[PDB]
Formats: C-alpha cells, structure tokens, sequence
C-alpha cells in the first residue's frame, strides 16, 4: 500500500521500430473498393516506440504522459496488464479514471480514488492451490461521477509455455471529452518482441466522461508464493499519436488492408 | 479504355453498334 | 401549365414553336411518407420502485433514488392511475420522454394532506423550509398518492416523522437528519429540552380516521438536472415501421436524407451504421432495431422534354422524361427515358427529330 515494490527497477528509455502499427478506423462509416484520405491523429509509420519490461528486478511501472493520446502493444501470455489508470493527479485530489479487467467484466469508474503509491492488480499468498485465482489497487474512493461495465466475457489469464502466440494492441484517445478506445487481438509468431505486418484496430467503446487527462499508468499483474511481491516474464510497448495525414485502402468487404503516411 | 445532385449524363445520339455500321 | 405545348411557349418566350425537341421543366418524385427509426427503448429504470414503494422513508430523512444510464419512460407519471394529485412545472409530462438530461432523482416522502401544497417551487412552510425545499427553477413534477389505508396507524404512526424546528432553513434538495436542540429564547438549552427549548423532530398524527387534509400522502418529487456535462439518461424516442420501394424521407439515429430503401448484399460491421460512396454521399444503412442492410436509392428525377413538329403543322405533341422509367403513366420505354405520346413502328426512316440512343421521332400519316 504505502511501501513501493522493492523488486522495481526502472529500465533506460529503450525503443524499437514500428513499421505499420497504430492504424484504426477513425469513424463508423463503411467504404469498400476505394481509397480515402483523412487528417486525424495516428501513429507515424516507422516511428520509435518505448519498450518496457516486466520480470522479477527488471520491472517497469512509471506514470507516463497522456498529452495527445498513446498506444499499447502487450507481448504477454497471462495478461500481465489487467487495467490502467488515467487522470491528471492520479490520486484522490482530482477525478481519476480507473479501468480494471477481472477476466469477467471490464469495470470503468471515475472517482477520487485513493491509489496506492505503487498500485497493482496482483496476488499473494499462493503457497498451494493457486489455480490463477485472485487473493487492492486503491484504498478507498468516493464522489464518483461515472460508472460502466462491459458485457460478460472470459479472458485467459493462465500462463503458457513456449513462444508468445498472442498480441493485443489498443488506442486511448480523448475526443472532446469522449474517451474513445480501440482494440485488436490476433495471434502471433514472436521473433523480436514485436511482429510486423499490418492490421487495423476496431473501436471498442465510447465513454462520455468529459474529464481532462494528462498522464496514465499501467496496472501490471504481480504474484507471490505489497513490497516483497514478484512478477512473471512479460513486456509491452508504448506509442504516441500525432496529427498526420493518411490514406486508407478498403477492400470489397470494407476492411483496411494497407495505409500510406503522407 | 475504361450523381444525384442534379447531375445527369445524357446518352449519345449514335450507339456504338451504329458507329460500326458506318 | 395547361398543356406541355404551352410550357414550351412560356419557355422560349414565343407564341410559335419550330420543329425540334425542347426542354421545359424537371420531373421529380416528391416524398409521400417519412421513416423514423431509433435503437430499442428497452432497459427502463424502475420508477415504480419509488412511486409504488412498499415503504417510504420519513420526511426529515427523505429517501432519494438516482436515475442514470437507462431509458427514462416518463409515462408512468400519469398512466400508473395510482395517485390523487399530479402536477408539473416548466416542462409538460408528455415532453419529458423527448428531453434528455444529465441526472434525475426521485425524492419520496409521506406528508399530511395540507402539507402537499408546501411541495412547490419558492413556497415556504414547515415542510418546505425545514424538511425539503425546492428551487425557483424547479422544472420537474410531483405526485401525491393518498395512503390513508397503508401508511396509517391508530394513535399515530411513529415510523413517519418530520422536522418542526431548526436554527436555519435548508437549501434546495438539502437533507438534515440531525437532532440538535433548537433555541427559542435567550437561555441555553444545554442539549436538553426545557424553558424555550424544543425538540427539532416530531411524529405525525397519521390515523385511519383522519380527514383529507391530515391523512398521509405518499409524495414523490421527480427532480431534473440539465447541466453542462453530456446527458446520461434520456427518454424513449418515437419511431415507426419501415417503408421500401417508395420515395420517403429518412430520420435515423445518425443519418438523414431522402430516398428509397431496398434490400442489398452489402454488409455493415457491428461497429458501423451507414456507408458512403466516393463522393462522401450515403448509399447504404443498417437498421438500428432489425438486423438488415438496406441500400438508399434516391428518389427519381430528370429533365422533361417535349417532341413537337412545327406549330404550323399540328399541335399533337409527345413528352419525354429523360433518365427515368415509366412510373406516373401510348407509352414506350427507351434507354434514354419514358416516351409518352408516340407510337413505335418496326420500320426505319431518316431521323427528323432526335431523341437519344438512336431513337428518333417524326410526324407522318
């Protein structure tokens, strides 16, 4: 709660190249067998993305900015990222947006959350009968102003052996108070922690929040057989949206198959 | 060799089959 | 506007028409109906839980139920048929279903019949000042239901109480459930009742033998709040069925215009509503209630042309609607349009009056 994770060590600002990632449908319009231009916020192609590692003391969990929206690309098998934090102060001072995934329903709220100094969504006391079951990211909250729950679902939080075969990419954008979110989940054959190719992130949900946000924080999943906890092997990336112009090649079925940065 | 805002395309007087006869 | 021949003379501004073909006007199918669609209006908030609660909270501790993130059907205010007095201020009850709001509350309490008048904007009284004040800008409603047979007890129902004294009047929608001893004179009360000191709370005299002015009345105030924030709860929207193969207007959840709806093989994703062509013009839409993809073919139109010989020859004249099939209608369809007033012949002659697509006209015996 008050004591930070002793196994936490900040890595240097490493990065790699992102060839054609960060593409998403900027609207809910259908167009097929055409090529549409548009000026909105996207990821510039062949740009750098901040790499972050999570393993027992190489464990990164900083509070990064959100001045213009960001990206995520989680190379994971047990869903190390179970939620996020968004806001300005990220404490009980101002309104703070919180997102949590309990593997059954995505909970979204906006309250004066009394977040811990080193928040998490981990577990502990797994001496026997782990079963990937839960066993306190914030101390308390009140004066809430928003509440939302996604549909029922099931997420595979269980760890798996071998090469990474799953990849999730998201976008987080505040469109005039509407905190729009995109997402995509596809299989992969990992080679260098970031497979290449092309894809498009579909919109997930519209959130009429209307709260200014300037920073964020990731909620990594910890485990222990608050301070002396451990974490499994995982890694993710971070990007930043920029106001670039793009072309969008739609197929006959309306799916984006390619793009070009102007 | 290869809409509704008042725009309309009129056809030609001579069709392609009539041109070939000439 | 007598005959198409006269439209030609008014077009050319001449009382004599030479041989040829001339344009006069523009045909256009006007709309006959209109379609209004909107997603399903289910998932209603349970207003009956408050208006018909099994038990009501006391007056000094009035209960409030927040209404948000649903479809607020306000027809229960009148259609319930379970009230004695029903009044609204500012907005009529029949229009609340069309108005969207940021927050809505249901303030319930049980007060005497004579105290029902005190539930009003800007009104003062024992209940308005010390128990539940309303603002001057109240644009909600109030419903009082006589509960003489339900919330009454012989000798007085002690479960329903109110505040009779307080050092300072309350604010609009403010609750005060304290037990501070009120001071009347210059003497200190010392936290106990005595000379010029009274208890602030008092029980009601609700009994089954009470009059119309003293019996209990289950009062519920539906408070509205239209703030700068985006609306979070709105009422059910009006809609109707679908009209196909007919020139009609469109009022969809996020699309408007005029045209004709037809079934098609197109497909919209679950996160897509309406399509667009190369020119940013809509040509497809998905129904917000049913699972179907419908192309929007606009209403027909085209220039009107008249085919006449010279005025010195005859006044018999044909008419051509360029670029449309025979709908309104001696009729013959062409690849340029529907021609009326001319008889087709299997013979071939020299082209006198051209029409289009190799077809030509003439006046012969």
């Amino acid at each position: 709660q008050c004591v930070n994770l002793r196994t936490r060590t900040q890595l240097p600002p490493a990065y790699t190249n992102s060839f054609t990632r960060g593409v998403y449908y900027p609207d809910k319009v259908f167009r097929s067998s055409v090529l549409h231009s548009t000026q909105d916020l996207f990821l510039p192609f062949f740009s750098n993305v901040t790499w972050f590692h999570a393993i027992h003391k190489r464990f990164d969990n900083p509070v990064l900015p959100f001045n213009d929206g960001v990206y995520f690309a989680s190379t994971e098998k047990s869903n190390i990222i179970r939620g996020w934090i968004f806001g300005t102060t990220l404490d009980s001072k101002t309104q703070s947006l919180l997102i949590v995934n309990n593997a059954t329903n995505v909970v979204i709220k906006v309250c004066e959350f009394q977040f811990c100094n080193d928040p998490f969504l981990g577990v502990y006391y797994h001496k026997n009968n782990k079963s990937w079951m839960e066993s306190g990211v914030y101390s308390s909250a009140n004066n809430c102003t928003f509440e939302y729950v996604s549909q029922p679902f099931l997420m595979d939080l269980e760890g798996k052996q071998g090469n990474f075969k799953n990849l999730r990419e998201f976008v987080f954008k505040n469109i005039d108070g509407y905190f729009k979110i995109y997402s995509k989940h596809t299989p992969i054959n990992l080679v260098r922690d970031l497979p290449q190719g092309f894809s498009a992130l579909e919109p997930l949900v519209d959130l009429p929040i209307g709260i200014n946000i300037t920073r964020f924080q990731t909620l990594l999943a910890l485990h222990r057989s608050s301070s002396g906890w451990t974490a499994g092997a995982a890694a993710y990336y971070v990007g930043y949206l920029q106001p670039r112009t793009f072309l969008l090649k739609y197929n006959e079925n309306g799916t984006i198959t390619d793009a070009v940065d102007c | 060799v290869t809409k509704f805002n008042g725009l309309t395309v009129l056809p030609p007087l001579l069709t392609d089959e009539m041109i070939a006869q000439y | 506007a007598l005959d198409p021949l006269s439209e030609t003379k008014c077009t050319l501004k001449s009382f004599t028409v030479e041989k040829g073909i001339y344009q006069t006007s523009n045909f256009r199918v006007q709309p006959t109906e209109s379609i209004v669609r909107f997603p399903n209006i289910t998932n209603l908030c349970p207003f009956g839980e408050v208006f018909n609660a099994t038990r009501f909270a006391s007056v000094y501790a009035w209960n409030r139920k927040r209404i948000s993130n649903c479809v607020a059907d306000y027809s229960v205010l009148y259609n319930s048929a379970s009230f004695s007095t029903f009044k609204c201020y500012g907005v009529s009850p029949t229009k609340l279903n069309d108005l969207c709001f940021t927050n809505v509350y249901a303030d319930s309490f049980v007060i005497r019949g004579d105290e029902v008048r005190q539930i009003a904007p800007g009104q003062t009284g024992k209940i308005a000042d010390y128990n539940y004040k309303l603002p001057d800008d109240f644009t909600g409603c109030v419903i009082a239901w006589n509960s003489n047979n339900l919330d009454s007890k012989v000798g007085g129902n002690y479960n329903y109480r109110y505040r009779l004294f307080r050092k300072s009047n309350l604010k609009p929608f403010e609750r005060d459930i304290s037990t501070e001893i009120y001071q009347a004179g210059s003497k200190p009360c010392n936290g106990v009742e005595g000379f010029n000191c009274y208890f602030p709370l008092q029980s009601y005299g609700f009994q089954p033998t009470n009059g119309v002015g003293y019996q209990p009345y289950r009062v519920v105030v539906l408070s509205f709040e239209l703030l700068h924030a985006p609306a979070t709860v709105c009422g059910p929207k009006k809609s109707t069925n679908l009209v196909k193969n007919k020139c009609v207007n469109f009022n969809f959840n996020g699309l408007t215009g005029t045209g004709v709806l037809t079934e098609s093989n197109k497909k919209f994703l679950p996160f897509q509503q309406f399509g667009r062509d190369i020119a940013d013009t809509t040509d497809a839409v998905r129904d917000p209630q049913t699972l179907e993809i419908l192309d929007i073919t606009p209403c027909s139109f085209g220039g009107v042309s008249v085919i006449t010989p010279g005025t010195n020859t005859s006044n018999q004249v044909a008419v051509l609607y360029q670029g449309v099939n025979c709908t309104e209608v001696n009729v013959f369809q062409t690849r340029a349009g529907c021609l009326i007033g001319a008889e087709h012949v299997n013979n071939s002659y020299e082209c006198d009056i051209p029409i289009g697509a190799g077809i030509c006209a003439s006046y012969q015996t």
